[PDB]
C-alpha cells in the first residue's frame, strides 16, 4: 500500500467554530440557575440568603464549562499552524 | 390568635408544605394529618387536624 | 511517503456557519431568565424589585456566550485570509 | 513536501445554508417571553401594565441574536466573491 | 503552492437542506404561544381578549424567523449559478 | 490559478435527506397545541369553543412550516439535475 | 474554464440515514399528546369523551409528518441508482 | 465536461449510523407516556384502568417509529454491498 | 464517463461514533420514568406500588432501545473488514 | 471499473468526538434522576428512605450508557490504527 | 485493489471541536440539580440540611463526565501527531 501524509491547514479555522457551536448550552443553565432562584425567592423571600451561594455556585461551574467550552476555541487557533 | 411565629408545616393533598415570612399569597386545603410549627424561641408546638383551609399572604 | 501540504480557503467561511448555529442557543435562556421574573412579580409584587438585578445578572451573563461566539464569527474572517 | 493552495468558492454558499439553522432557534425563546408573560399577565392581570416593559426587552434581545445570526447569512453573500 | 480553484456546482443545492431543517424549530414557539393564550384563558377567561394582541404578536415575530429561513432556502436556488 | 469547474449530481439527493431531519420538528408542535386545548377544556370545559379556533390556527399555521420543509425536500428532487 | 462532471452512486445511501433522524421526533409530540389526554381525563374524567377526537386525530397528525419522514427515506433507495 | 461516475463503498453505512443517532429519540416519547399514565394515577387511581389503554398505545406507537429508526439502518446495511 | 471504484475502510469507523451519539438519548427517559414513579410516589404512597411494574417496564424496554443503539456501532466495526 | 481501495488513518479519530457529544447527554439523566429524588422528598420526608432505591438505579444505568457511550471513543482510538 | 494507505494530520484537530458541542450539555444538568435544590429548599428550609449531600453529589456526577467529555479533547491534541 502506497504511504500518503497529508496536512490540512483548512481544519485550524473548522473545528473552532464546531467548538463554539456548543458555547450557547451551558447558557440556559446559567438562567435555569438563576430562574429557580426568582421563583424561590417568590416563594419564600427569606431563603433569598441562603440559596444565593447555591446561585452563584450553580452559575460559575455552568460557565466554567463554557470558557473550556470557549477555551478550545482559543486553543485550536492562535498555536496551531 | 395573632401569635407572633418563626415558622409553620403544613401537610396538604400535593404534598408537604412549609411556610415563612412574607410567604407567597396562597391558599389551599389541608391534609387530614399533623401541623407543625415553630416559635421564635426554637421550641416547636404539633396540632392533629381535622382538614382545613390555609391562608398565607404576601404580607 | 509522499507530503502534501493543503491549505483550504474554502475553509475560511465553513467554520463561521457552525459558529453562527449556536450564537441562537443562549436567547432560550434570556425569555426563561425574564419569565421567572414575570410570575415571581405576579406571585409577589414586593419582591419584584429586588430580582431585578438578578435578571439583569442572568441576562447578561447569558448574553455574553453569544457575544463571544459572534466574536469567534469576527474573528474567523476579518483577520484570515 | 508539495504545496496545494486550493480555493473552494462552493464553500461561499454553503455556510449561509449552516448559519441558516440557527435563525429559527431564537424563535422559542422568542414566544418563551410572551408565553410567560400571558400566565403573569393571568395571575395578577394589574401587573400586566408593569409586565410588558420587562417583556418586550428580552423579547428583542432575544430576537436580536436572531438578527446577529441572520445578518451574517445576509452578509456572508453579496460580499464574499 | 500551486493555485488550484474549484467551484462546486453541487454546494449551491446542499446548504438549503440545512436551511429547510431551520423551518421546523420555530413552529415549537408558535404552540409555545398559543398553548400560553389557552392555558391562559382556562386561568382568566375575560382576559382572552387583551391577552390575544400579544398573542397574535408572538405569533407573527415567531413566523417572521421561520419565513427568512425559507426564504434563503430558495434565495439560495433560483439565483446562484 | 487553474479554474476547476465541478458539478456534483449525488449532491441532488443528499440535501433532501438534511431537510428531512426538519420535517419531523413542527410535529412537537402539534400536540403543544392540542394539548394545551385538551388541558384548558379540561380546566374550563364552558370555554371549551371560544379558544378551538387557535386551537386549529396552531396546528394550520405549524403544520404549514412542515408543509414548506417537505416541499423543499420534494422540490430539491424532481426538477435539479 | 474546466469543468468535470461527478456522479455519485454513495449519494444514493448516505442522505437515508440522514431523514432517519427526522423519524423519531414525531414520537415526542405523539406521546405528548397522549399524555394531555391523560391528564385532561385526571382532571375531568367526564370530559375524556369530548376531547378524545382531540386526541386520536392529533396523533394522526402528528405521526403523518413521521410517515413523510419516512416516505423521503424509502423513495430515496428504490428508485435513485 | 469529463464524465466520472464513483460507486462509494463506505457510503453503505455512514448512512446507518446516523439513524442510530434517532433510535432512542423514541424512548423519551415512551418515559413521557409512561410518566403520564403514573401522574394521572397518582391523581385518579379509580380511572386509572381507562388510562391504561392509551398508556400502552402511545408505548406501541412510539416503538412503531423506534422500529422503523432501526428498520432503516438495517435496510442500509444487511442487503446493500 | 469513467468508472472509479471505490472502497472507504475508514467509513468502517466514522458511522460507528455517530451511532455513539445516540446512546446517551434514552437517559433522559431513563430518569424522567423514575422521576415520575418518585412523584406519582410522594402525591400517593398507597399507589407506590401498583406503578413500579409500570416503572420498571419503559425503564427496561428504553434500555432494549439503547442496546440497540450500541449493538449497531458494536456490530459496525469488528465483522466490517 | 477501477478498483481504488483506501484506509483513512485520520477516520481513526474523526467519530471519536462524535461519540463524546453523547458523553454529556446522559449528565440530565443524573441531575433529572436526582432532582426528583429531592423534590418528593421535600413533599415527603419520611417516605425519602423508601425514594432512594430509585435514585441509585436511574443514576446508575444513566451512567451504564454514559460509559458504554465513553467506551466506543475510547475503543476508537487505542486498538484501531 | 489499488491500496493507498493515507494519514490525515487535519483529523487530529477536527474532533478537537466536536467533543467541544458535548461539553456544553452537562451545564444544564447542573442548574437542574440546583433548582432543584433550591425548590427544595423554599418547599421545606428544615429539610435543607438532608437534601445538600445530592446536590454537589449531583452536581460531581455530572461534571464528572463533562471532564470525560473534555478529556478526550484535550487527549485529542497534546498526543496525537
Amino acid at each position: 500500500a502506497i504511504a500518503y501524509e497529508v496536512t490540512v491547514n483548512g481544519a485550524n479555522l473548522i473545528g473552532a467554530g464546531m467548538a463554539a457551536s456548543g458555547v450557547g448550552v451551558p447558557a440556559i443553565g446559567v438562567a435555569m440557575c438563576f430562574s429557580s432562584y426568582m421563583l424561590a425567592a417568590a416563594r419564600q423571600p427569606n431563603m433569598s440568603a441562603k440559596l444565593l451561594p447555591y446561585c452563584i455556585l450553580g452559575f460559575a461551574l455552568s460557565e466554567a464549562l463554557a470558557l473550556f467550552t470557549l477555551l478550545i476555541a482559543l486553543l485550536e487557533l492562535f498555536v496551531f499552524s | 390568635k395573632q401569635e407572633p411565629v418563626a415558622a409553620i408545616t403544613i401537610r396538604t393533598n400535593e404534598g408537604e408544605m412549609g411556610v415563612l415570612a412574607g410567604h407567597e399569597y396562597t391558599v389551599q386545603q389541608l391534609a387530614p394529618g399533623i401541623l407543625e410549627v415553630e416559635y421564635e424561641g426554637g421550641k416547636k408546638d404539633q396540632y392533629v387536624i381535622s382538614g382545613g383551609f390555609a391562608h398565607v399572604n404576601d404580607t
